[PDB]
């Protein structure tokens, strides 16, 4: 997919979610590359998981950013590739 | 598809090299040599399996050395690693030419370095399977140096190849142990016998022939030559005595 | 000092103590000083990489012409800019002339300046091969050609770019000429051609992609289109979805467009009769927050007016807001 | 030693077509996409930078490299395959010309010296085909500009314009309604922007976008003045910050 | 609490919710409502989150069988079970 | 047929098996490498494995210098190596010679791509199994870091890392520049950018390394050297104790 | 197949205005999604 | 309980991944209401064999105590009509009854693939047990208080599907220890074997090379056979460096997995 | 052990100004950290770290503090708990000073990040440390 349908799935997931007013959604969609539906349910999951580790309550914007990079390649590298160029 | 191992340059899909390995596996099936590094000079030993009655003492040359300095002595084909030494002498004989004094230890494992490397880049000649390990004195300090089918080396402060290099390879970390500090040139001829002994409880179903060459700047200052004499005798009865 | 960032902020600081006319002078001295690199621009001083800097001076100040009355001596002087830029390279010349229009038109002014400046800027296309620069200027002219409430000059351009832009460029571009060309024959009263531009628009809408404020503006104008035939129902779904698009951009775009739509929510459920429905809506503070005015409390009696079905109360708070909700 | 091959690795199929070149065509309509138009007043030239890893250096890579002052060239093929063709057009571009005819050549005669060592690779044993499509651009005194594309076959064809990558397929059927018979070299350049933003996954900015055009003679840009000859390469390469300025044009 | 299908989701809700409310409509415009609807893509991701959407929204009758779950111990049992769904 | 993953030719899927074969031989060794780039100079910092005592630390070294204005990192098997490090010092002193000054590390990088590419694109050879990451400092762009591959294509990279872990030290490094907004470290002095390094490396790596557990290059302006066992354990001792 | 599409989803858009005619409005949307599709993979 | 805590050490990095999908959820469940997290379900174990892989399934349930279900790949695939399918289910049916209960799985290289129909000889039954574990963890039946933790050899060998998420949200990596964890490893394998009081295991440390903690247990044992043609009691210490170059030449075969492994 | 010294590590520091309280007590600090960590839950002594908190009270202003709670904060502090404890700390010593900091107590709500960022709730005391700020408005 593209920006335009991730975009009405990031904002719905965080209703319930618990944010911070310093993160930002859009910073992310940016960087999201042509990914799907379910992965972006695993990214609002483990970043809660990592706001326990770090005795956190609330998601902050550093919460997404390390958590993205982890969930976000689910094969071998970058879209079982390596570079093209 | 199958014919990974047929040719050379073909890389397997695992990262690794057949010709490379089968190389390896023919190290081991050949006689067994080791060598020892002292602070002056280096040590070398190797044990020649005696086949029958027929073979005349110590006419067979196990340890053929380049230049004066450098001993050089392999475990494998016998083509194979004459034909390395047979390089390398042209190697140190083109360097004095233009270079004045002699090569040095270090400078020297890059001459078969790269020739040995040449060989696995293309299917037009096959690699080495011989394990050179060729050592002596340098300019500063001493080097050692065991050349692999792979053509991968480092510096050594002991070696073991051969059919007995599992239980050669255990007794030199024991000596690394025992002389922390340093080990002098004289005592490393008879510990260098000893660990053969040690190792021919593989090969021990043969005849054995003992021969010993050590270079250093103590006593033949700047010379690699064989032990012959009574020096021989008396680091044969000193390794003995403890079995 | 020669600092670009200290002729600026020294200017901004003038505006506040005194007036803005005093560092509008300034601003008139940096065009024969404040050298740069490539060509001159107007012949005085060489303005290249400058000139993004004398351009937001121009933004700053463009705001500020209201009080001082200059409305009518800015008819000239954004297509004067246009030859300046022609000495040195053409990549800042549709910064000037599409930013300022945007300002331009932003600010309350008379229809006949803003006409006839685009009038100008069409001009230098006309006299050069520039087709992207001339079609993009079209549809901002025709644009302004809508808020003077004549269909002779609005449908003159529309009928041009019609045999233009489906034939030849403009996928993105072409959802804005139905669209506006739909408002066209809204104001005349006509269904037929008013419904057949925004199919056309809502055909492409999904074929080309558009960005938040294009797609803000079709569910907008689409919903009024729903008000002839009643069903409010489905009606209402349109400028639901536009409400959550103009909340969302903020102060990315005027405040004026996302509180009328609040005027045409509370009135499609008014005529549904759902008296709770507009009560919560006028009850939670997020749907509200800094848009708040007359006409949207004159609606609230309106509600209260069918909840107690009496015609004097409605009457009252009918001429009182006539000035604001009629 | 030496080379024991000598046999043709491109041998013809039962079905009249040759397997290395019919696989070459594959790889150069995926990867990066890239696109070139040309019109009255000049040729205008676009390509994507793709980014491997987020800490590469864009600027340290040149997608548009320069053949001879008057033409350029892009490609949207494999980068090594690209660099040893171009450093080899150099050469017979300088032998048979410069140190012949003293002059360089025009763009119709060095896209036969271009597609004359990816021809040979194609047959000659011990090498393999190129799997890099090159788009030779420029200007000469007599033909004008004139816009070519080198396929991985050693064939090479005029193109008014053309878009070669994975948008190959939609971006070529849009130049189709996006190009007529009288064109600017800044006009040619936002069509290279809207064809190309379409087809950009990535962060869209000038750093991931290389933009050359060829523009008239520019002395300023030669480095030596008082010579009427030589008023200046016609090739240009617009910076970051100038690229940046038209892309908010649209 | 799911954005983004709302393309997948008009296309559902008509050729499900709405024929079940009034199948008038389809004898009307002469079209044949289809008598189900199949769904594709990508596994692991969606096709569960539609489904139970129109399970809550309906609130009628509601039947869910896994696919292997027809599959009895039993020879004759298996296609006796599929004509009594 | 099935000869598409031997000899490197266009591949039914578009694509070269040889050339992706190359990749897993890289990391036949299992170390991990990365340089950050100073503000007046690059720093390298690579892991230095020794696995057998009989090997002298001293004279093992994964990082070769190529010249004094040019240090070269290679992370894979030392005899593809050396067999590239000494191909490398014969094309950079050609430089000198033929065109009179020294090479910058933009061209090093970019004569050895092209002739790693004549080891892939021909039939009869093979392409090399090793990394070459150059580290100069040039006299124009001046701090700047050049990886090749076996494929043949160098590109610039503000952080270079290798090795398994590489995606876990290139994505804690990437939080560094993404936050600051900086393309090179603010650090004047080149002592300060060592423990930089060292502090993003064992946090991201879950490592703490000891003296001989680090091999540390340096390359300043107009000189490079390699730091011995006795500075790379002071700057340790310093991490310690400031944090 | 296509144009059989273009006949088969001329019914649907018409179900969304809960009207039992099929005006030009839902023919110029008909083609719009099939044209798409083609386009699309 | 053989194995706890101490045994398992070297993976410390490792441990905690557990201790937040397992210990976390069931000591306080309310933790994932506060922020509005769902808890995770499936938990995929993957990497090198001889990581202890399978003693995580044994040190948890020698410290939770909580009751526990061994689901090993091969002893639910037997086949009379419909059987696979069928034993699946009763595994899962007592979730509903006994709350606290995680399921586990046992190094899975078949039934965990993706593997589709063309031809291969009637695999309905793997091919509907595949339909099963993608059950459970997908309709609205609601358990939450039941785990899956499955264990593999490669994810390479898994159904694309499978490893999407909804079924497994975490995947914990066991990868080979580093040089600072190969060290305790070495001190839980001695630590019952009867040695000198003078010992140093830093030698080792550098003597391994892709060793997993497994292979460092064979160490240990073929230490123990040096000392018993000497007749000695106490291990040497130089003794224990012969076995771990004797190690160094068993493997001979790959030992190294990087590029497609997640 | 080394927790028995405590008592004796800083004999001038009660007296004086004590200007090396932040470079003295760090010998202190980083020594235990290393035996801590995040591993173990309470292991080093939590009333070391508070001992700054009675070095400089009342014979200095509360914003030189409220800075040192910042380090402490970002850092581990010698434990992962150690921060809860430091909070009861701080509350102690407001009720008990009063006379003209009261001014500065509404400063030292608003300067500590600690309340104001969310955690897993380890104390209630820092979630009354807004209620007191609540009743100084009402004033």
């Amino acid at each position: 997919r593209d920006r335009r349908e991730r975009r009405l799935i990031f904002g719905t997931i965080a209703s319930k979610m618990s944010l911070a007013p310093e993160a930002d959604l859009d910073s992310l969609i940016i960087r999201n590359d042509s990914l799907s539906g379910a992965v972006i349910a695993a990214i609002m999951q483990e970043a809660g998981l990592r706001a326990v580790r770090k005795n956190r309550y609330v998601i902050l914007q550093s919460d997404l950013e390390e958590a993205y990079a982890t969930q976000v390649k689910t094969d071998n590298t970058v879209d079982k590739f390596d570079f093209y160029k | 598809g199958t014919g990974y191992d047929l040719s050379n340059s073909v890389f397997s899909p695992d990262g690794r090299n057949f010709q490379v390995e089968y190389a390896v596996k023919a190290v081991e099936n050949g006689t067994t040599s080791i060598g020892i590094k002292c602070n002056d000079g280096v040590v070398f030993a190797v044990e020649k399996l005696i086949t029958s009655k027929l073979l005349v003492p110590q006419k067979n040359v196990k340890i053929q050395v380049v230049d004066r300095h450098i001993g050089c002595v392999y475990s494998g084909l016998i083509p194979d690693g004459r034909h390395l030494v047979n390089r390398g002498r042209e190697e140190a004989a083109s360097f004095k030419k233009l270079y004045k004094t002699p090569i040095p230890i270090p400078a020297f494992a890059d001459r078969l370095g790269q020739y040995v490397q040449a060989h696995t880049l293309y299917n037009s000649v096959r690699p080495f399977g011989v394990s050179t390990i060729f050592g002596g004195v340098d300019k500063n300090g001493a080097h050692l140096y065991m050349l692999e089918p792979s053509g991968s080396y480092w510096g050594y402060k002991g070696a073991a190849t051969g059919k007995g290099r599992q239980s050669a390879k255990a007794e030199l970390e024991k000596l690394v142990d025992h002389h922390p500090e340093g080990l002098s040139a004289r005592e490393a001829v008879k510990q260098a016998a000893k660990i053969i002994y040690l190792a021919h409880e593989d090969n021990k179903e043969k005849d054995f022939e003992l021969e010993i060459s050590w270079c250093s700047l103590s006593e033949t200052n700047g010379l690699h030559k064989f032990v012959k004499g009574d020096l021989l005798q008396e680091a044969i009865d000193f390794a003995q005595k403890e079995i | 000092m020669s600092l670009p960032g200290s002729k600026l902020e020294e200017a901004r600081r003038l505006v506040n103590e005194k007036q803005y006319n005093e560092a509008e002078q300034v601003y008139l001295s940096l065009l024969d000083k404040d050298s740069s690199q490539s060509s001159a621009a107007a012949g005085a001083s060489v303005d290249d990489k400058r000139r993004n800097e004398q351009e937001t001076s121009i933004l700053e100040l463009g705001q500020l012409y209201v009080t001082m009355g200059a409305k009518d001596k800015l008819r000239e002087f954004i297509p004067h800019s246009t030859e300046y830029m022609m000495q040195f390279a053409k990549s800042k010349t549709v910064k000037v002339l599409k930013t300022l229009i945007e300002k331009f038109e932003q600010v309350p002014d008379s229809l006949d300046d803003q006409i006839f400046v685009c009038e100008k800027s069409i001009e230098f296309a006309k006299r050069e091969k520039r087709v992207f620069l001339k079609h993009s200027l079209s549809i901002k002219l025709a644009t302004l050609h809508y808020q003077k409430k004549q269909y002779k000059d609005s449908l003159a351009l529309i009928n041009d770019l019609l045999r233009e832009f489906k034939k030849l460029d403009d996928k993105p571009s072409l959802v804005d000429v139905h669209l506006l060309e739909s408002k066209v024959y809204h104001k005349l009263r006509n269904l037929a051609k008013s419904k057949a531009s925004l199919t056309a628009a809502r055909t492409a809408a999904n074929s080309i992609y558009c960005p938040t404020q294009t797609v803000a503006e079709l569910d907008l104008m689409s919903g009024i289109l729903h008000c002839e035939d009643k069903d409010y129902k489905t009606a209402f779904s349109y400028f639901f979805e536009s409400f959550e698009s103009y909340h969302n951009l903020t102060t990315h775009n005027s405040y004026e467009k996302a509180c009328q739509v609040l005027k045409y929510m509370l009135l499609s459920k008014i005529m549904l009769n759902l008296i709770d429905d507009v009560k919560n809506i006028l009850n939670a503070k997020y749907t509200k927050e800094t848009y708040q005015s007359r006409g949207i409390d004159a609606m609230k009696a309106v509600a209260e007016a069918y909840n107690n079905r009496s015609l004097l109360d409605f009457n009252t708070a009918l001429k009182q807001y006539e000035k604001e909700l009629m | 030693m030496t080379d024991r091959y000598s046999f043709s690795l491109t041998t013809f199929s039962p079905s009249g077509k040759l397997g290395q070149i019919d696989y070459a065509l594959t790889a150069v309509k995926q990867g990066v996409t890239s696109l070139g138009i040309k019109a009255t007043n000049g040729v205008v030239i676009a390509t994507e930078k793709k980014s491997s890893s987020p800490l590469a250096m864009s600027e340290t890579l040149s997608k548009v490299s320069l053949l001879t002052p008057d033409i350029g060239a892009v490609y949207s093929g494999m980068g090594p395959d690209y660099r040893v063709l171009v450093d080899k057009s150099r050469k017979v571009a300088h032998t048979s010309y410069k140190r012949i005819y003293g002059e360089y050549p025009p763009t119709k005669l060095l896209v036969s010296e271009v597609a004359k060592i990816m021809q040979e690779a194609t047959q000659s044993g011990g090498v393999r085909p190129f799997g890099v499509s090159l788009l030779i651009a420029g200007h000469d005194e007599f033909n004008g500009f004139s816009l070519y594309q080198v396929d991985p076959s050693g064939s090479y064809f005029p193109w008014k314009a053309t878009a070669i990558g994975k948008g190959s397929v939609a971006a070529k059927t849009f130049l189709e309604k996006r190009w007529n018979d009288e064109l600017e070299l800044e006009d040619a350049i936002h069509i290279a922007l809207l064809t190309l933003k379409e087809s950009v996954e990535g962060e869209f900015n000038g750093d991931t976008i290389e933009l050359a055009i060829i523009g008239d003679e520019n002395p300023d840009l030669l480095g030596y003045t008082g010579i009427p000859t030589d008023k200046g390469p016609r090739f240009r390469k617009l910076t970051s910050q100038e690229i940046n300025d038209r892309l908010e044009a649209l | 609490d799911v954005g983004g299908l709302d393309m997948q989701k008009q296309e559902i809700r008509e050729a499900v919710e709405l024929p079940l409310v009034q199948a008038d409509l389809y004898e009307q415009i002469g079209i044949d409502p289809p008598r189900g609807v199949l769904l594709y893509g990508p596994p692991g991701t969606g096709k569960t989150m539609l489904v139970k959407a129109v399970a809550n929204s309906t609130k009628a009758a509601f039947i869910r069988v896994n696919g292997s779950e027809f599959v009895h111990k039993y020879l004759g049992e298996g296609p006796r079970m599929v004509r009594d769904v | 047929a099935g000869y598409d993953r031997h000899i490197t030719i266009f591949s039914p899927e578009g694509r070269l098996y040889q050339v992706e074969y190359a990749f897993k031989a890289t990391n036949q060794t299992n170390i991990n490498s990365l340089a950050v780039r100073g503000k007046d100079c690059t720093v390298v910092i690579s892991q230095k494995k020794v696995p057998d005592k009989l090997l002298d630390p001293t004279t093992v070294s994964y990082i070769f210098c190529i010249s004094r204005t040019i240090g070269m990192v290679v992370n894979g098997p030392i005899p593809d190596a050396r067999n590239a490090a000494l191909r490398a010092k014969a094309e950079a002193a050609e430089f000198r010679y033929k065109y009179g000054y020294d090479m910058p590390c933009d061209v090093l990088a970019k004569r050895m791509a092209n002739l790693s590419q004549i080891y892939t694109q021909r039939a009869y050879m093979r392409p090399l199994g090793v990394i070459l990451t150059f580290v100069s400092v040039d006299e124009e762009l001046g701090p700047s870091i050049y990886k090749t591959d076996p494929a043949g294509y160098y590109v610039g990279y503000k952080a270079t890392a290798t090795g398994p872990k590489q995606q876990e030290i290139t994505t804690n490094l990437e939080n560094h520049f993404k936050k600051s907004k900086i393309d090179h470290i603010n650090e004047e002095s080149w002592e300060k950018v060592v423990e930089f390094a060292i502090t993003h490396m064992i946090d991201a790596l879950g490592t703490e390394f000891s003296k001989n557990d680090l091999e540390v290059g340096v390359a300043t302006k107009d000189k490079f050297f390699t730091l011995s066992a006795e500075n790379i354990e002071e700057r340790l001792v310093a991490i310690a104790e400031q944090d | 197949a296509d144009v059989k599409g273009v006949c088969t989803e001329a019914g649907m858009y018409a179900l969304r205005e809960r009207r039992i005619h099929v005006t030009q409005e839902d023919f110029e949307l008909a083609v719009g999604k099939v044209m798409n599709k083609n386009q699309e993979t | 309980g053989e194995i706890t805590f101490d045994g398992i050490g070297g993976l410390t990095e490792q441990i905690r991944e557990l201790r937040e999908v397992i210990e976390l959820p069931l000591k306080n469940p309310e933790i994932f209401q506060r922020v509005g997290i769902k808890p995770p379900k499936g938990v995929l174990l993957y990497g090198p064999p001889g990581t202890g892989k399978t003693l995580l399934a044994k040190a948890v349930a020698a410290t939770i105590g909580a009751n526990f279900i061994f689901s090993p790949a091969s002893g639910i695939v037997d086949k009379y009509i419909g059987e696979s399918a069928r034993i699946i289910r009763e595994m899962f049916a007592y979730a509903k009854e006994h709350e606290p209960c995680i399921i586990f799985m046992d190094e899975v290289d078949a039934i965990g693939g993706r593997r589709f129909s063309e031809g291969t000889s009637a695999d309905r039954e793997i091919q509907r047990t595949l339909m099963e574990l993608l059950t459970q963890m997908d309709g609205f039946d609601n358990l939450g208080q039941t785990k899956i933790i499955m264990a593999t050899n490669r994810p390479d060998t898994l159904d694309p599907a499978l490893l999407r998420p909804g079924r497994l949200d975490r995947k914990v990596e066991i990868p080979l220890p580093n040089e600072a964890g190969r060290l305790e490893i070495f001190k839980i394998h001695t630590a019952k074997v009867k040695k000198t009081g003078e010992f140093d295991f830093e030698a080792a440390v550098k003597m391994s090379d892709g060793f997993n903690g497994a292979d460092i247990r064979n160490c240990a044992t073929e230490a123990g056979f040096f000392a018993i043609r000497d007749d000695r009691d106490h291990i040497n210490p130089d003794d224990l460096m012969k076995a771990v170059r004797k190690v160094a030449e068993v493997k001979k075969l790959e030992g190294t997995i990087e590029y497609q492994k997640l | 052990k080394d927790y028995s010294q405590i008592l004796k590590e800083e004999f001038p520091k009660i007296d004086s100004l004590a200007q090396n309280d932040c470079n003295s007590a760090l010998d202190q600090l980083l020594v235990l950290e290393k035996k801590t960590r995040q591993a173990s839950d309470l292991a080093s002594s939590k009333e070391v770290l508070a001992k700054i908190v009675d070095l400089l009270a009342s014979r200095n202003k509360w914003d030189d503090l409220n800075e040192q709670l910042t380090l402490l904060s970002k850092k581990h502090g010698q434990l992962k708990l150690s921060i809860q404890y430091m909070i009861q700390k701080v509350m102690e010593y407001l009720k008990s000073s009063k006379s003209l900091d009261l001014n500065t107590r509404i400063s030292v709500i608003e300067t500590i990040r600690v309340v104001t960022e969310n955690k897993i709730f380890v104390e209630v005391e820092r979630a009354r440390v807004t209620k007191d700020l609540v009743e100084i408005k009402k004033e």
